[PDB]
């Protein structure tokens, strides 16, 4: 489950960091990267607790 | 011109990284510091490259005059510094100069002087640190008398800021006007131990050796028996 | 909690007035590839009387509220001047990229300040042609935030090296301008001045028009020290500072010791006493009596 | 650790609430304060669970 | 570029170095013959007979 949680978008346009970097400009890619970071952090917090 | 000699420092060159006040706190900071146990040249006056800071420690008997010249090309094509402690005048000026060791004025002429500062008219180990960050110039100094025949002695000494200059020019080469030691600076991470009086007493690196990294991670100067986790490879 | 009773403001006494005017109405504003610098320092500022829009098309401030410039202060305020068309004013924006933003002037992504631009067609528009203005168009690589580049070289496009020949596949990087009153409004020359500054631990000598107030001791009051706000009680300190130290912190890293900007003495900061409140009740079926217990 | 968690920016311009309040308009300051509130609430939840 | 030098190759809006990475849809090509002095007439924003 923890590994499968990587591929989810968590609300971002895409779930690959390199695609976000290349497709979008640096000023806007920050929000997508932040959303991905928040999602992955929440998944890691569900883990460890379990 | 005598060939250079390479002596080994003894963990010297730590300065206060900020104007803030901390006491009895094991603080970690990341800035430009002189790496411990690093060879330093022992010149006994050619132009030296100047990359990011410099550690100029000189031994003198009765505080003779000291001179330093910075710049990029030193051919009046770019601004230059002429930091000198002279009895006639202690002039700290940034101006174009054509160039030479003490004619009282070693520069041929001065055409366009953007900045010019004059202060009040004017055994022992003298240490100086010069930095060029974000269009700022900073000078640190300390006077610790010593009585040995050896050079940089063992011990731990602190450096404090003296003058900040908003010169903001391009500097890439170094020149100077008894012996002096030269050592360059690199980005490092340091742990500082201010005491109850607010002064620095001890400091340790975070990259020299694995024991240093173990002490750095634990944020303490003493490590008890046991296996520890330090970093990732 | 204990509510504060008074507010005190402590600012250095500065008589010199900031020469903001000099950069805002001058004659020889330079070109965009060679923008000039100005280090305003050590003076009381008056953003208030210059916020008043004379003719400024834009006054967009990023990172600071435009109407709150007067009360607070910064450190080492900067200013840049260059002339650009009306259609390219948008390219001067943090993060956002453009043809001239990536070749002449690139703002840092964490920039703080305002981009003050206005119109210059009324005076700086010659009928014969303002042809003294140039702007770089070609460069081998991208620029850097707050980067200076003056040297000009013959551009080389792919093969056929030029070596200063101005031949095929060779172009002069600088391109002229056609600033004349006859052209459209969208291409008239506009004078742009961008203000950059930072907030730092080192004392901020530049400050806005504000009044000082006498010190108060041993009372829950609001305080202000060079723009630093908060709440607490001020007590005379015995911790000896250094002649170059201004603030003071602790293990939690919160400002608890300050040096007076006027009298140059050491103070203390301590938040007002507070604690939990607990009530003892013997139940609401025998009596309505209670007994409050303050926690600490 | 809980005390040290108060110094992180969490994406806001500054980690000091008073500094944001005195330096930004309410319409802009609200969206900055939101991130700080979310971060501190997350830290408090973690501490309680442990 | 490897062929013979062209009389006019100045490009507007798009740079040839960056033209390889970026690309469009449905490229249209038009060929015609004019006089030598009529080249100035063949330009955006230019009016001629
Ligand atoms: C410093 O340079 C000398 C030059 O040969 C070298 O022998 C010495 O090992 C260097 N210092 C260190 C710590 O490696
Ligand atoms: C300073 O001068 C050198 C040439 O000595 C040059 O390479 C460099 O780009 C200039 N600017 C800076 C910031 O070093
Ligand atoms: C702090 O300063 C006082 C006064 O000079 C001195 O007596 C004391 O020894 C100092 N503290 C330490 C740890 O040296
Ligand atoms: C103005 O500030 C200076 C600080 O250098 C202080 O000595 C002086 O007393 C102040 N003026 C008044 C009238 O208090
Ligand atoms: C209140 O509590 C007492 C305690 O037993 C009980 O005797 C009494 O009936 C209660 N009154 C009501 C109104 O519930």
């Amino acid at each position: 489950t923890l590994v499968k949680q990587l591929s989810s978008n968590f609300g971002a346009i895409s779930s690959v960091l390199n695609d976000i970097l290349s497709r979008l400009d640096p000023p806007e890619a920050e929000v997508q990267i932040d959303r991905l970071i928040t999602g992955r952090l929440q998944s890691l917090q569900t883990y460890v607790t379990q | 011109q005598l060939p250079p000699a390479y002596t080994n420092s003894f963990t010297r060159g730590v300065y206060y990284p900020d104007k803030v006040f901390r006491s009895s706190v094991l603080h970690s900071t990341q800035d430009l510091f002189l790496p411990f146990f690093s060879n330093v040249t022992w010149f006994h006056n050619p132009v030296l490259p100047f990359n990011d800071g410099v550690y100029f420690a000189s031994t003198e008997k009765s505080n003779i005059i000291r001179g330093w010249i910075f710049g990029t090309t030193l051919d009046s094509k770019t601004q230059s510094l002429l930091i000198v402690n002279n009895a006639t005048n202690v002039v700290i000026k940034v101006c174009e100069f054509q160039f030479p060791f003490l004619e009282f004025r070693v520069y041929s002429s001065a055409n366009n002087c953007t900045f010019e500062y004059v202060s009040q008219p004017f055994k022992n180990l003298r240490e100086f640190v010069f930095k060029n960050i974000d269009g700022y110039f900073k000078i640190y100094s300390k006077h610790t008398p010593i009585n040995l025949v050896r050079g940089l002695p063992q011990g731990f000494s602190a450096l404090e800021p003296l003058v900040d200059l908003p010169i903001g020019i391009n500097i890439t080469r170094f020149q100077t006007l008894a012996a002096y030691y030269v050592g360059y600076l690199q980005p490092r991470t340091f742990l500082l131990k201010y005491n109850e009086n607010g002064t620095i007493t001890d400091a340790v690196d975070c990259a020299l050796d694995p024991l240093s990294e173990t002490k750095c991670t634990l944020k303490s100067f003493t490590v008890e028996k046991g296996i520890y986790q330090t970093s990732n490879f | 909690r204990v509510q504060p009773t008074e507010s005190i403001v402590r600012f250095p006494n500065i008589t010199n007035l900031c020469p903001f005017g000099e950069v805002f109405n001058a004659t020889r504003f330079a070109s965009v590839y060679a923008w000039n610098r100005k280090r305003i320092s050590n003076c009381v500022a008056d953003y208030s009387v210059l916020y008043n829009s004379a003719s400024f098309s834009t006054f967009k401030c990023y990172g600071v509220s435009p109407t709150k410039l007067n009360d607070l202060c910064f450190t080492n305020v900067y200013a840049d001047s260059f002339v650009i068309r009306g259609d390219e004013v948008r390219q001067i924006a943090p993060g956002q990229t453009g043809n001239i933003a990536d070749y002449n002037y690139k703002l840092p992504d964490d920039f703080t300040g305002c981009v003050i631009a206005w119109n210059s067609n009324n005076l700086d528009s010659k009928v014969g042609g303002n042809y003294n203005y140039l702007y770089r168009l070609f460069r081998k690589s991208n620029l850097k935030p707050f980067e200076r580049d003056i040297s000009t070289e013959i551009y080389q496009a792919g093969s056929t090296p030029c070596n200063g020949v101005k031949g095929f596949n060779c172009y002069f990087p600088l391109q002229s301008y056609g600033f004349q009153p006859t052209y459209g409004v969208g291409y008239q020359p506009y004078r742009v001045v961008v203000l950059s500054f930072e907030l730092l631990h080192a004392p901020a000598t530049v400050c806005g028009p504000k009044k000082s107030t006498n010190l108060v001791k041993n009372k829950c009051v609001n305080f202000n020290f060079n723009g630093l706000t908060g709440t607490g009680v001020l007590t005379e300190s015995n911790k000896k500072f250094l002649p170059f130290q201004q603030f003071g912190r602790d293990i939690a890293d919160t400002t608890d010791a300050v040096r007076d900007p006027q009298t140059l003495e050491i103070l203390d900061i301590t938040p007002c006493s507070f604690g939990g409140v607990s009530v003892i009740t013997p139940g609401t079926n025998t009596s309505n009596q209670v007994a409050v217990l303050y926690q600490g």
